[PDB]
């Protein structure tokens, strides 16, 4: 009862909910600010291929933790350089266990 | 841990425009469990339950409809068989006799038959129907029939054998007693499926009534009626209930075609199949326990029946783990359990936990305890002899590690081929990243924050850890997969066995083979001279020192520690100590002149007389100090006096070795040694004058005879 | 009798050094093995015998310290290599002239990178000074990163890991250092910090870590001013990227300020922005023809004209010619402002304090509005009201 409370209390979410707020914005923000766009003519859609949806982008007050940093972009990098589970594929964990 | 299929009986003989099917509805099993029940679509189906084979044909034409429950009577003697015919048989059954089974008593309700159970006590059959419910009593032989409002579809006797409870699909739990009065009715909004009663248990002896609902809930109720507040929910909808024998264990199936293990409280275990199908009807074997019996009942045995018309058969096997730093043995007792053992005393202390214990990890008087999602770390009061365990910290944070170990405010996880640190908070500190899976890892002492560590791989590369350095040092390299590492006691050397069940010793200082010795189960070193090597076959085990020819036992068991004149041998869950003798390595040091080895060997606990034997040695090959040592460990006052004259004398004098051999010999009742030792070389007079002082002129004089007086 | 505390007791009260090795050794205790070695007088074998042991356990500061006591240097550099001790190592080598620390450190480096770990290989550049280096090494992930999904966030985490962790080992370099110093290390303090009042702006520029960091937050926070309404500070972050122009590429920090200056009406920053577009290095046919027609169609719809605004007075010097408020060059007078990482404001008012993890200007009364409980940039988790006051008591000093 008062694991619960507490955990909830602190809860630092770890991997699974860093930033987990992903919502179609691609048409979101099209009816935001792109009327005028469409009304004159305007082509200026080739420019905002560079803009990223912004829900991802998370805007909050947070704490940010040097350990707790490095845990998280370490886990980032490991993943998007993809090593740790080729050569866990080529350990077959599965057959020996 | 390990869940394996034992036999497989397939039934095939679908029947299509008929309504007999393929379908298997229960499987009774014997108390004794040497024999099994199933049911078919116009069958009975007998088997064994060690190897599947039907030891009678099966019986057909009996019940012209299908076969709906089959029970046992807790004594293996009675069959009863509900049919769709509005009928149920009761059969005698008996192993010996030349009909194994026949039909006993039938009778007939006004509707069909869809449940039936039996009493433990009084042997009396319940069987519930559409429309009705019958009471059947042996010795009467006169059934007692009632009408209902709605089909029975589940019934339980308790096992004090005084209640009875029912559940109906409309939603009703009733609880009535051995006279059918409506002593409790319970409404719920679902139907009921599944019910049993808690067996009776000296720790608990509270019978309540397990019921699972068709909302994804099981829940408890008293025999008042009123709920117990679990209301346990799932993920999928429960079919079967099951208790095993005393009460620990709770296997659920249903929905997902799986197969699950359960504690008594709600704590997800193990799965034990999944059968592509929905699970009928699964059952566990019965255990009987004799009086004081010792045996560690890891092995369980389950029988499953699916929809598709397989009956199978899962034996699951528990794993052993458990740990041992010094002067305490912390090992898993039946899951859910830790005991920590003192090999002196031989006590026992017991920790109870509701949750699977997956890893046990003990430093100085530190233990460690690894529930599913929880970290639980004890301590200990030094100061008293009987160790007090108190809870410092908890730890809430999830991890996932097939090995975990504790060090000084650090702990570790190996998890896949990663080596994870943890603060005693819970927070990540430090990642490792290796190639291959880490098999085995060995912690070595130092100071906080600064502990080392071995590891070995898949690969069978060899590399040392340490807390701060983040940076991996390659010890060395072998071939082969390494399955257990050791280290010396002055770190010297290492010992580490393949997969292969090889052991290999190489040098630190010189990365050489040295030693390589075939079909190993486990191998240590001792802990105060740093030599000895104590390695366990299957049957024997070898001690070995340097350059010396090993020593044989016939000793049953694996080597699991090795303490100064000590060995610690485990077999099964249990260990015990056995002494050695270190006399023959005393003597092959002898025979090299290397007392100091000798005497250090000498000082693990030897018997006085080779202590005594080390001394007279040590003073004829001139070595006073470790003579003197010999003589003071023992308490002697002759052999110091004359160790104190052979010093003073040393210096001056010749000090021939024949007159102090003689001297020793004569300490002792062995006087005709000395005489002959005295008379080797050339020392007649003294052994003379020496025999006169014992009051034996006589045979002093048959010595003077033959010695001569080189005077004047 | 394998009663080894009490007869290192006996020893210590007797003054016997072997048999107190022997004892601390076998109940592992190291402490007053420090003891020893600082009450060993000089140069013996017993000091070869605690290098050894120490080198055994691990703690390589203390085999060094006992090599060197006892005379050998080369065994030193042996430890500090076999145990990847490389702080202490280059300190070693330097104080102590040897050449090869360096090529070792580049084999060991190159080893790593092989081995797919150019975090690490970037953690043993930082522990030796070469965070020239490392830097390259974060470019490269960074645009590696850029490849993929790339939230713009998590190059902002790891910038800022890099500028916090370099903070960290020249701190504990620096505590080391400043601890039981003298009088040469004093009046070398002095001359420093002499030369800290009067420091150069290149100098400041080359030595803070957090560039990139920095420039990811303002390309962050540009974007999200630009998607809720705030045109007019989106323009200003979108100038301070322009401004830094390091990290990020031309394209995008040019696209960011087209698209601004556009949705803002200011068409001078538009201009500038097109005729930078339109050749940045290199750039095919189609893609140039369609930069021109866009741009021909956004100005011939009508002409570039300049929204009016507040020409505010000038802080940074003496002159009366007021300078725009967007405008960050100071033209003629070469007075930069410093950021605020707040909202992307130039500094323009007395109200500017900073914390000691990244020393960023910050503005009171952004702050008030925003309700900003940490830094914008390192998430300092220090109160503003009480750092506000502590920069005024800074500046009352100067
Ligand atoms: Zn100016
Ligand atoms: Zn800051």
């Amino acid at each position: 009862a008062q694991e619960q409370e507490v955990s909830k209390v602190s809860a630092p979410p770890n991997q699974p909910t860093v930033q987990v707020q992903d919502i179609n914005e691609l048409q979101k923000f099209t009816k935001i600010n792109t009327l005028p766009q469409t009304e004159e003519g305007v082509d200026l859609s080739q420019l905002m291929q560079i803009l990223s949806p912004v829900e991802d982008i998370k805007e909050k007050d947070e704490a940010w933790e040097f350990l707790q940093l490095k845990t998280q972009i370490y886990e980032i990098v490991s993943n998007m350089y993809g090593g740790n589970e080729l050569i866990d594929d080529d350990d077959e964990d599965d057959e020996n266990q | 841990m390990k869940c394996s299929e034992l036999w497989t009986e397939i039934i095939p003989k679908n029947d299509p425009n008929s309504n007999i099917t393929n379908q298997v509805w229960s499987c009774s099993f014997n108390n004794d469990g040497s024999i099994l029940l199933a049911c078919v679509g116009d069958a009975i189906l007998v088997y064994d339950s060690f190897t599947g084979n039907l030891v009678n044909k099966a019986i057909r034409g009996g019940q012209k409809e299908q076969i709906n429950c089959i029970k046992f009577s807790k004594d293996g003697k009675r069959f009863a068989t509900a049919s769709n015919d509005k009928t149920v048989w009761v059969w005698s059954f008996d192993v010996n006799k030349n009909p194994k089974l026949a039909p006993e008593v039938k009778y007939s309700h006004t509707d069909k038959v869809l449940c039936l159970a039996f009493n433990p006590l009084t042997h009396q059959i319940f069987s519930g129907g559409a429309q009705d419910y019958a009471l059947w009593t042996p010795d009467q032989q006169s059934i007692e029939k009632s009408k209902f409002k709605d089909k029975i579809i589940t019934c339980a006797w308790s096992w004090d054998g005084l209640y009875l409870g029912f559940g109906t699909m409309g939603g009703i739990i009733g609880i009535r007693n051995r006279a059918l009065e409506q002593l409790a009715e319970i409404q719920r909004s679902f139907p009921i499926w599944c019910m049993d009663w808690t067996p009776i248990t000296p720790d608990y002896q509270n019978s309540v009534l397990v019921v699972g609902v068709w909302e994804q809930s099981i829940a408890h109720y008293n025999i008042q009626g009123q709920q117990l507040g679990s209301d346990k929910k799932l993920t999928y909808d429960p079919i079967d209930i099951n208790f095993s024998t005393q009460g620990e264990f709770l296997l659920v199936s249903g929905t997902n075609n799986k197969c699950t293990l359960y504690t008594r409280e709600g704590g997800f275990l193990i799965d034990v199949a999944t059968k592509n199908d929905w699970v009928w009807n699964n059952k566990l074997k019965p255990v009987i326990k004799e009086a004081g019996s010792v045996a560690v009942q890891d092995q369980l045995h389950v029988a499953l029946t699916t929809n598709d018309g397989e009956i199978s058969m899962f034996k699951i096997q528990q794993l052993t783990v458990h740990a041992l730093e010094g002067d305490k043995y912390a090992y898993r007792d039946n899951l859910t359990d830790i005991v920590v053992q003192s090999m002196s005393s031989n006590q026992r202390i017991r920790l109870k936990c509701k949750e699977l214990v997956k890893n046990i990890s003990i430093y100085k008087d530190k233990l460690a305890a690894h529930l599913t999602e929880r970290i639980l770390i004890y301590g200990t009061s030094s100061e008293d002899s009987q160790m007090k365990y108190k809870l410092h910290k908890r730890i809430v944070k999830k991890v996932e590690a097939h090995i975990l170990e504790i060090v000084s405010n650090h702990l570790i996880a190996c998890v896949k081929n990663k080596v994870q640190l943890y603060q005693l908070s819970g927070d990540l500190e430090k990642e490792w990243v290796f190639d291959s899976r880490v098999n085995c890892i060995k912690i070595i002492g130092g100071m906080p924050n600064k502990e080392g560590a071995y590891v070995g791989l898949k690969n069978g590369q060899i590399f040392k850890i340490f807390v701060d350095n983040s940076f991996p040092i390659p010890i060395l390299n072998h071939n082969i997969s390494i399955k257990n590492i050791d280290a010396s006691q002055k770190r010297k050397r290492l010992a580490v066995v393949d997969k292969n069940s090889n052991l290999t010793v190489y040098d630190l200082s010189n990365k050489e083979q040295v030693f390589q010795e075939m079909n190993i189960v486990s191998c240590a070193f001792n802990n105060n001279f740093d030599d000895l090597l104590a390695f366990s076959s299957t049957d024997t085990t070898f001690i070995r020192c340097s350059n010396h020819p090993p020593l044989s036992q016939k000793i049953s068991g694996q080597v699991v520690g090795f303490k100064a004149n000590k060995l610690f041998v485990l077999n099964d869950n249990v260990m015990s100590t056995i002494d050695v003798s270190m006399t023959q390595t005393m003597i092959k040091y002898l025979e090299r002149k290397e007392f100091q080895s000798a005497y250090e060997i000498s000082l693990l606990g030897v018997t006085d007389q080779d202590f005594l034997y080390l001394g007279n040695e040590a003073l004829i090959a001139t070595q006073f100090a470790i003579a003197r040592k010999c003589y003071t460990r023992i308490k002697k006052l002759d052999f110091i006096y004359l160790l104190e004259k052979a010093e003073k004398d040393f210096k001056k004098n010749t000090f021939v070795e024949g007159f102090y051999q003689g001297e020793i010999y004569a300490l002792q009742t062995k006087f005709y040694e000395a005489e002959n030792a005295l008379t080797k070389s050339n020392l007649a007079s003294q052994a003379k004058e020496m025999w006169i002082i014992l009051k034996e002129f006589d045979k002093a004089m048959r010595i003077t005879d033959t010695g001569a007086s080189p005077i004047n | 009798n394998f009663q080894w505390d009490k007869a290192a007791k006996q020893y210590a009260l007797a003054k016997y050094n072997p048999g107190l090795i022997e004892a601390y050794t076998r109940i592992q205790d190291y402490e007053g093995l420090e003891k020893l070695i600082a009450e060993i007088p000089e140069r013996n074998e017993l000091l070869q015998d605690m290098g050894d042991r120490f080198q055994q356990a691990g703690l390589c500061d203390a085999a060094v310290k006992c090599y060197e006591k006892f005379g050998d240097i080369k065994q030193a550099i042996d430890c500090c290599v076999l145990l990847n001790h490389w702080n202490l190592a280059v300190e070693l080598a330097e104080q102590y002239n040897f050449v090869q620390i360096e090529g070792l450190l580049v084999q060991y480096a190159n080893q790593l990178l092989e081995k797919r770990r150019k975090l690490e290989a970037a953690e043993l550049y930082r522990k030796a000074k070469r965070n020239t280096e490392a830097a390259k090494i974060l470019s490269q992930i960074a645009d590696d990163l850029t490849e993929r999904d790339a939230n713009p966030l998590n190059i902002k985490k790891m910038y800022v890991m890099a500028a916090l962790e370099v903070d960290l080992y020249k701190k504990r370099m620096l505590d080391a250092t400043m601890t039981g110093q003298a009088t040469s290390t004093a009046k070398t303090l002095n001359s420093l910090i002499t030369s800290t009042i009067n420091t150069s702006s290149a100098d400041k520029i080359l030595n803070n870590p957090w560039r990139g960091a920095e420039a990811w937050h303002f390309f962050i926070l540009a974007q999200r001013q630009l998607y809720n309404g705030q045109f007019k500070y989106a323009l200003k972050s979108a100038l301070r990227l322009g401004e830094y122009e390091l990290e990020i590429d031309q394209k995008k920090i040019y696209s960011l300020i087209a698209i601004a200056a556009y949705y803002n009406k200011s068409f001078r920053e538009c201009s500038r922005a097109f005729v930078k577009l339109q050749n940045l290095e290199n750039i095919t046919e189609d893609e140039k023809e369609r930069y021109e027609a866009i741009a021909v169609s956004i100005f011939t719809k009508h002409p570039p004209l300049d929204s009016p605004c507040e020409y505010t007075p000038c802080v940074g010097k003496n002159c009366s010619q007021q300078v725009s408020e967007y405008d960050i060059h100071c033209r003629a007078c070469g007075s930069n402002f410093s950021p605020c990482v707040a909202s992307g404001r130039p500094i323009f008012q007395k109200e500017f304090y900073q914390c000691k993890n990244c020393r960023h200007k910050m503005i009171e009364s952004e702050v008030s509005r925003l309700k900003l409980y940490n830094c914008a940039l390192c998430h300092s988790p220090i109160d503003f009201k009480r750092f506000t006051e502590s920069n005024n008591n800074n500046n009352n000093n100067i």
